[PDB]
């Protein structure tokens, strides 16, 4: 017991941290500068195998401001709904330029909010979409045909 | 068709060119140029067309 | 107090179109001059031109209203 | 590795394409220009909260993003002090009217004051410095086809009158209605909804 | 340069506002630190 | 560890060290140019890597290609 | 009239870049009388040049020597006296640039006139007051010839 | 005939590039590129040396190619097939890669 | 601990400002940013069976413009707090006039505890929030718009120039951070003021539900 868990130091769930420098301008630093230029910083990062974000935010010297998570659950649960719209569109966002690709911001924001119209997270499958009020004739087209009917 | 107006880059430009002389005058035929619906400068590609 | 759009709906303008061709196929009057030509898309598309199609257009609001637009008061696009 | 992935990528891409259609069919624009689903609800309320098609918008450039607090004042201030360099621009008898009117030159120097505040309202909405944006009209292609289809020739001095740019801007902001009303709450949502291309 | 002037007076209104903002709370918070010492 | 043999302090600032070196992330690769110019910072403290060249700046993070 | 500009020039490189094209090479050249500086594509082809020859090349709004400015179609049928008729290379072309030495205050002294006589570009360059017969979207001959000495 | 021996003496460096990649890992000098273990500085080292190696004799098939090279044509139009492809039928094929 | 909790107790009562003069209240610029040298100067700097102890801090705000509108924030010892604990901190309020109040628990309270919270609730709204949620300003993050409350004039007329019934629009659940923060309750409407990339700005209404 003492063995596999005591927690000599640290937080749980944080399985392994990576620590970084940012080479591009995504991650870094932005800081309008006292001539009006934009001068991106080079600060470290903390990249990680893990969420928990509530006991990440309350540390120390750790930037309370930028601190983004990944997981758009925990951004539900821990900044709440219009947070969730906000971060579920950049993650969207990320999967789809990533191969260099561009799609138009409507899209992007139409899904995201679609998906957080009810304040509860949306889902897009019948655990979600069918829960919805929305009318029995809709929702047998998609799947649960029977049951709902 | 019409007058157009645009500029476009084709494939082979060269980064440095924009910087030095023969800025406006490409001595590789890079830099499209599109006046009043003609075609001024430039060899055109997948990046113009 | 109409709120809607002044602009011809390229839907509106799609249903309008094939709608009044329809009514032209079925002999109705024409309410534009024929310079000689037979379809009754073409003839639609002249009368839309001349504002002359004989039909309004009721948009439905989302609250349950609507708003009645004559083809000859909003500006048609193409 | 290659054929594998086919014909898997087929089989999992067709499922979650199905699910998003059927997550969002039924929305739409309705007349009110208000974004709803099949319930009424409402979904966005201008839609891609600028009210404005797919098709017709391009990648465009801020020009007051991201110069510098002097290179922005000496390219967006237009001086009325210069006396020689203003005859090189203007035609004679509009170098006068800038250098003496009193009314000319405070409502050029207001102008630059309400661009100054747009800078600062640009770098909350663009951090990160990212010039690039998408918008529906584009200007620079505009005046480009302005200076083909009347000559232009920007080697003579122009007899436009340095108020009537200020003056006309104001009467074309108007014109450019997203939110239709007179509400302080639709006034409010058309400032906000027009806001980036403004 | 008046201009400048009367909004920098106005501005040491504002300030005189705080001032009296900050009394009064402070002004309650004697009467109130009285209910947090009969609480316990 | 003020009150340890100099040997030893020695001994964990070097492994301390060695530490932090291990947990410092590889800078990713390429070569070094001021041929580019980064179009954000205006800066030429770029590197560049040839698959099509994708170039990075090194100063601001921005990253482009050229075809 | 309508002689926009004329100088006898010389060949002082033929295509010091390095021949970028199998039928076309980058002439530059300097003026002997205005000391116009001058890049110009010729086919060199079927019009070949050296280093260190001399050409007479008369910059033309016009080819008719009255000056009674052509409309800017081809007609090959055409009795009236030109001025292609005592030259070896001539082209027609739009002048797409004129750029200068401009300053905030005060004027231009040199000038670079850019014409493409239909993508074989050109720029001749110096005193603005030679150049003064330029504008942009004008239409332009070339007009050259050979100096045997 | 040059580009066949500039490539080839570029490939002869690279498979000695890694032949003192295999040495130093093997006597236990090889030291773990902080963020790896062992066995991945290596496989980093080796992909590195051998990506150079490929970027390398693929640029010297792109110089190499005539005005007039029908490859070349149909990559820089755009209209089908990228400077790799060329890389891959003149120089070399590559690194074969699962997963 | 003894230097720590001393950072995290005066954390938590800069976040609580922040709070009380969000949702309107009247709070010193001196309490809204002190530091914590003179949070140390202030009650003890020693929390281990001293002087800055809990029930000590606690805090009593008015509204701004209702002078008589109070607020209490308590700070609770016991790590899960028990009905007991509250009844005592209820029938102490009962002495005044005031009916908002505030319960900043270590650990989680108990689930039996938390009925008395909505037992006693329409004639005194009280609520809870553990003392890890309050490290942090969330209305500070990036990811958080700006959320303003309408009031009870103005939802009428959002609602009126639509044409809009309040079922119609978008949801913001109770127990929504962002909801917790403004202390909203059911029905009531949710300004969202949101900088938008294809517009510049973008102001949506959320529904309280």
């Amino acid at each position: 017991n003492m063995l596999t868990d005591m927690t000599l130091q640290g937080i749980e769930q944080i399985s392994k941290v990576y620590m970084h420098l940012p080479q591009t301008d995504n991650k870094k630093k932005i800081i309008i500068t006292e001539d009006g230029e934009f001068k991106a910083l080079q600060e470290w990062i903390l990249e990680t195998d893990g969420v928990s974000l509530m006991r990440v935010l309350s540390e120390k010297d750790v930037d309370p401001v930028r601190t983004t998570s990944n997981d758009i659950v925990e951004i539900f649960t821990v900044l709440g709904i219009e947070a969730v719209r906000k971060a579920l569109e950049r993650e969207l966002y990320h999967v789809i330029s990533f191969d260099g690709s561009y799609v138009n911001y409507r899209h992007l924001a139409l899904l995201c909010d679609t998906m957080t119209c009810r304040g509860h997270l949306m889902a897009i499958t019948r655990h979600g979409v069918n829960r919805q009020d929305t009318g029995p004739l809709m929702k047998c087209s998609f799947e649960e045909t029977v049951d709902v009917l | 068709p019409g007058h157009i107006n645009c500029i476009r880059t084709h494939s082979t430009h060269p980064d440095d060119e924009d910087s030095g002389p023969y800025k406006h005058i490409s001595p590789g035929d890079t830099k499209v140029v599109v006046e009043n619906g003609e075609l001024i400068m430039g060899i055109l590609c997948k990046k113009s067309l | 107090k109409r709120i809607t759009t002044p602009y011809m709906t390229k839907y509106e303008r799609a249903r309008v179109l094939g709608t009044r061709a329809l009514q032209i196929a079925m002999c109705a009057p024409v309410m534009v001059e024929l310079e000689g030509e037979t379809d009754p898309l073409l003839i639609a598309m002249k009368e839309l031109k001349a504002r002359k199609i004989p039909i309004i257009i009721r948009r439905y609001l989302p609250d349950g209203s609507y708003e009645d637009w004559g083809v000859d008061e909003l500006i048609i696009s193409d | 590795e290659g054929l594998i992935d086919t014909a898997v990528k087929t089989a999992e891409t067709g499922y979650i394409q199905r699910r998003l259609i059927k997550s969002m069919e039924s929305v739409m624009v309705k007349y009110d220009a208000t974004v709803r689903n099949s319930i009424n609800q409402v979904v966005q309320l201008r839609y891609g909260e600028d009210g404005l098609a797919g098709e017709s918008v391009e990648f465009q450039n801020l020009a007051t993003l991201k110069p510098s607090n002097k290179a922005f004042e000496k390219k967006f201030r237009f001086d009325y002090t210069n006396e020689r360099a203003l005859r090189r621009t203007l035609q004679e008898d509009l170098v006068k009217d800038v250098l003496s009117n009193a009314h000319i030159q405070n409502e050029l120097e207001r102008e630059f004051e309400r661009m100054r505040e747009d800078r600062e309202v640009l770098r909350v909405i663009f951090p990160t410095g990212d010039s690039k944006v998408v918008l529906p009209c584009n200007l620079l292609r505009m005046i480009w086809n302005a200076q083909k289809i009347f000559h232009i020739n920007p080697r003579l001095p122009s007899d436009l009158h340095p108020i009537k740019v200020v003056e006309g801007v104001k009467e074309l902001s108007k014109k450019l209605v997203i939110v239709n009303g007179d509400d302080p709450l639709s006034r409010q949502a058309q400032e906000n909804a027009t806001l980036l291309f403004n | 340069r008046q201009k400048l002037l009367k909004e920098q007076e106005e501005k040491r209104l504002r300030e005189k506002e705080e001032q009296k903002k900050l009394l009064e709370q402070r002004a309650q918070y004697v009467e109130k630190t009285k209910n947090i010492l009969m609480f316990t | 560890e003020e009150m340890a043999s100099d040997e030893l302090k020695e001994m964990r600032k070097n492994l301390t060290k060695e530490a932090i070196r291990e947990h410092q992330m590889a800078k990713t690769g390429g070569t070094q140019t001021d041929l580019f110019t980064c179009g954000k910072c205006k800066k030429k403290n770029c590197t560049y890597t040839q698959v099509t060249t994708f170039v990075v700046c090194n100063e601001c993070g921005n990253r482009w290609k050229f075809c | 009239a309508g002689i926009l500009f004329e100088d006898i020039f010389d060949v002082k490189d033929i295509d010091p870049e390095g021949k970028k094209f199998d039928r076309v090479s980058r002439l530059h050249c300097e003026s002997e009388s205005f000391k116009m500086d001058l890049i110009l594509d010729v086919n060199i082809q079927i019009y070949p040049v050296d280093l260190g020859d001399k050409f007479r090349l008369v910059i033309a709004s016009t080819l008719y020597e009255d000056g009674t400015l052509d409309d800017g179609e081809y007609n090959p049928t055409d009795d009236r006296p030109s001025r292609a008729d005592q030259f070896e290379y001539v082209m027609y072309g739009k002048v797409y640039r004129i750029e200068g030495d401009e300053t905030s205050t005060e004027a231009a002294t040199r000038l670079s006139a850019y014409v493409s006589y239909g993508g074989l570009l050109m720029r001749l360059q110096g005193d603005a007051n030679n150049l003064h017969g330029f504008e942009v979207d004008s239409r332009v001959y070339l007009l050259m010839k050979k100096l045997a000495f | 005939s040059k580009t066949y021996q500039d490539i080839q003496n570029t490939i002869k460096k690279a498979k000695q590039d890694v032949i003192e990649v295999i040495e130093k890992a093997h006597n236990n000098e090889l030291e773990p590129t902080p963020g790896n273990t062992l066995r991945q500085t290596f496989e980093n080292q080796v992909n590195r040396i051998l990506n150079d190696a490929r970027d390398k004799t693929g640029s010297s098939a792109q110089k190499s190619l005539s005005e007039y090279n029908n490859f070349k044509s149909m990559v820089v139009s755009g209209a089908k097939g990228s400077k790799i492809n060329i890389s891959q039928v003149i120089a070399v094929v590559g690194q074969q890669n699962v997963e | 601990d003894d230097e720590e909790e001393t950072y995290r107790l005066w954390k938590i009562r800069k976040t609580i400002m922040q709070l009380c003069h969000d949702r309107g209240y009247l709070v010193t610029q001196d309490e809204l940013d002190q530091t914590l040298e003179e949070f140390k100067a202030q009650f003890g700097d020693k929390p281990s069976e001293g002087r800055p102890r809990r029930t000590d801090l606690t805090v009593l705000v008015a509204h701004n413009d209702d002078p008589t509108d109070q607020m209490f924030v308590f700070f609770p010892e016991e790590p899960k707090v028990g009905i007991k604990t509250i009844k005592v901190y209820c029938q102490r309020m009962q002495e005044e006039n005031i009916t908002r109040a505030l319960i900043v628990v270590q650990q989680g309270m108990t689930p039996s505890a938390k009925q008395s919270l909505v037992d006693m609730a329409p004639k005194y709204i009280l609520e809870q929030f553990l003392q890890q949620e309050l490290l942090i300003n969330i209305t500070e993050h990036e990811l958080v718009p700006e959320h303003v409350v309408m009031t009870k004039e103005e939802v009428t007329e959002l609602l009126a120039r639509y044409k809009l019934r309040e079922n119609q629009l978008p949801r913001i659940q109770a127990g929504d951070p962002v909801a917790r923060y403004f202390g909203i309750k059911r029905g009531q409407v949710v300004k969202i003021i949101r900088p938008s990339e294809t517009a510049g700005r973008y102001i949506t209404y959320r529904l309280v539900q």
